[PDB]
């Protein structure tokens, strides 16, 4: 139940369009498969064995985590990636 | 209307770095302050403790990219920091 | 990933390739003043 | 000077200064540069 | 080689079921994926000065519902297609109640022939394609995403819930072979599902203009 | 021959051009520094939009 809860808490798409929630779940579909992996009962239960304020301390600090990890609006993202692709390119060698 | 609620209430670090220079630019020329301060000269401190107060009479107009707006008051807008 | 595949979705978003050159980046109508900023600037103004 | 015009509206997608839709998402996950970091899943390669 | 030519035409009649059957249009299963040997003992083997030859394999395939447009093939015997040929194609047109037909041309198609194509495509829909470009098939490689052909009340949906218009909407050429093989118009739009390494899946939309 | 002292120089608000209101070049006639135009694009990527606009516009010729 915790993690179905965080996989609902988590979201990219707001809106309850149900293309608006397909693209969501597009969006975060890979993310999700990998929490619900590592929070997978089994590897909880024997590998990790965690408390119920860890549990739940944890889920509240990958929320804050991920809502840290959201891209901000306004960033300059094209002339960044311009640049961040124009720097490799400065480091690497046309004689490598 | 409070339903129409696109971006999200994540108020970015461009909106606090705007509204941290604004209000320490009214901080500077001596308009009044409402909240309590300790003892302090500096328009930058007295900002950021507005901030961190989270009670600036300054509501932020944000352009959805359609051509409409949408007004953000400060004390909605949750600080992501 | 994120700025690679950024780059090479913009140069492939108008429906064909985009050399990042004077002829194609003058073939987009994407601001006179851009296409004036770009390597060629009297012509490009002249035409618009 | 190709592309000094690309940033992400308050929606989360790319337009340009054309205000054209290129990214739904930004780098199709809409998730920051600085906080995305390396992973190894164990899900895919072993066994059934 | 007649073998060579007779496998060759057994993948063009493949494809062209494979084509049709991804455009809506009712196809059997044995057509779908029928042996090569299967086809062989069909035609007889021997396209060359034999029993098999042009235009003796083509199909007449009706849509999946609707029944009322259905589409057809013209295989030419002549490689550079003429112009007498396809008006007398147009008049197999003109005594069919049908609209839609395609052309299988083996060598180059003539410009005058194309600009004829341009001429009546409004009233009645005509394609025409190469015999490489319809030997081999598109949608099967893995560096082609899958291809969904949106429709009006979708796309309607879509510019109301997204606030953007067609022309902020990315473009696809009317003239790619993507388009081509999905037969779609001017201005019209098409949703791709593609695999993404970063984020499991993506669905762009594009729209052929 | 690389001396600091031969090499050191700063400037504020000093003479401006015939031609355009800008300032000099060279610290021999105490001249201003070229902020130039991938130093512009950075910091465009940067972000600081209203230090951009001081540093181009009122800074040098409003």
């Amino acid at each position: 139940e915790g993690v179905k809860e965080l996989s609902k808490k988590l979201v990219i798409v707001n809106g309850d369009d149900p293309l608006s929630r397909q693209a969501q779940e597009n969006a975060t579909l890979l993310f999700n498969i990998h929490l619900r992996s590592t929070l997978c009962s089994r590897r909880m239960a024997e590998e990790f064995r965690l408390s119920g304020e860890a549990f739940d301390w944890l889920l509240g600090e990958i929320e804050s985590k991920f809502n840290q990890a959201i891209a901000h609006p306004g960033e300059m993202v094209g002339a960044l990636a311009a640049q961040s692709l124009g720097e490799p390119a400065t480091q690497m060698t046309l004689n490598t | 209307a409070n339903q129409k609620r696109i971006t999200t209430p994540y108020m970015t670090k461009y909106e606090r770095a705007r509204v941290l220079g604004t209000r320490a630019l009214q901080i500077a020329m001596c308009a009044p302050v409402m909240v309590e301060l300790e003892g302090e000269t500096d328009p930058l401190l007295i900002a950021m403790k507005e901030l961190k107060a989270r009670k600036i009479p300054i509501i932020i107009r944000r352009y959805l990219p359609d051509g409409s707006y949408e007004d953000w008051g400060v004390d909605e807008l949750i600080i992501s920091d | 990933y994120r700025h690679l595949a950024l780059l090479c979705d913009t140069m492939t978003c108008r429906g064909h390739l985009m050399a990042i050159t004077r002829h194609g980046v003058n073939r987009q109508d994407t601001g006179p003043l851009m296409k004036c900023s770009f390597e060629e600037t009297v012509d490009v103004l002249m035409e618009a | 000077k190709s592309m000094e015009s690309v940033m992400v509206k308050y929606d989360a997608t790319v337009r340009n200064s054309i205000n054209q839709v290129v990214q739904l998402r930004y780098g199709e996950d809409g998730l920051a540069g600085e906080s995305v970091e390396f992973q190894n899943l164990a899900t895919l390669k072993p066994s059934n | 080689d007649d073998e060579e030519e007779t496998y060759r035409l057994w993948k063009i009649r493949k494809t062209i079921m494979q084509l049709c059957h991804d455009r809506g249009y009712l196809v059997t299963q044995d057509e779908l994926d029928q042996t090569l040997e299967e086809f062989k003992a069909q035609f007889g083997d021997k396209p060359s000065e034999g029993r098999p030859r042009r235009t003796d394999l083509t199909v007449l395939v009706a849509h999946n519902d609707d029944p009322t447009d259905q589409m057809f093939v013209f295989f030419p015997e002549e490689p550079k297609v003429g112009i007498k040929t396809i008006k007398v194609y147009c008049q197999r047109m003109q005594e069919e109640n049908i609209t839609r037909a395609l052309i299988v041309v083996q060598q180059g198609m003539t410009p005058s022939a194309k600009q004829s194509l341009v001429d009546m495509a409004p009233k009645y829909i005509l394609e025409q394609f190469l015999q490489q470009e319809l030997l081999i098939n598109i949608t099967e490689h893995e560096l082609v995403p899958e291809h969904v052909v949106m429709t009006k009340e979708e796309v309607t949906e879509l510019l109301a819930r997204y606030k953007l218009r067609e022309n902020q909407l990315p473009r696809i050429q009317a003239g790619d072979p993507v388009a081509r093989y999905f037969g779609i118009k001017r201005g019209q739009v098409v949703k791709i599902i593609r695999p993404s390494e970063t984020a499991g899946r993506y669905i762009t939309y594009r729209l052929v203009q | 021959k690389h001396m600091v002292d031969d090499k050191i120089h700063s400037r504020a608000r000093g003479p401006i051009q015939i031609l355009n209101r800008q300032p000099m070049e060279g610290r021999s006639r105490d001249g201003g520094l070229r902020f130039g135009e991938m130093e512009r694009d950075c910091q465009i990527a940067h972000g600081a939009a209203q230090f951009l606009r001081e540093r181009l516009f009122e800074a040098s010729d409003p």
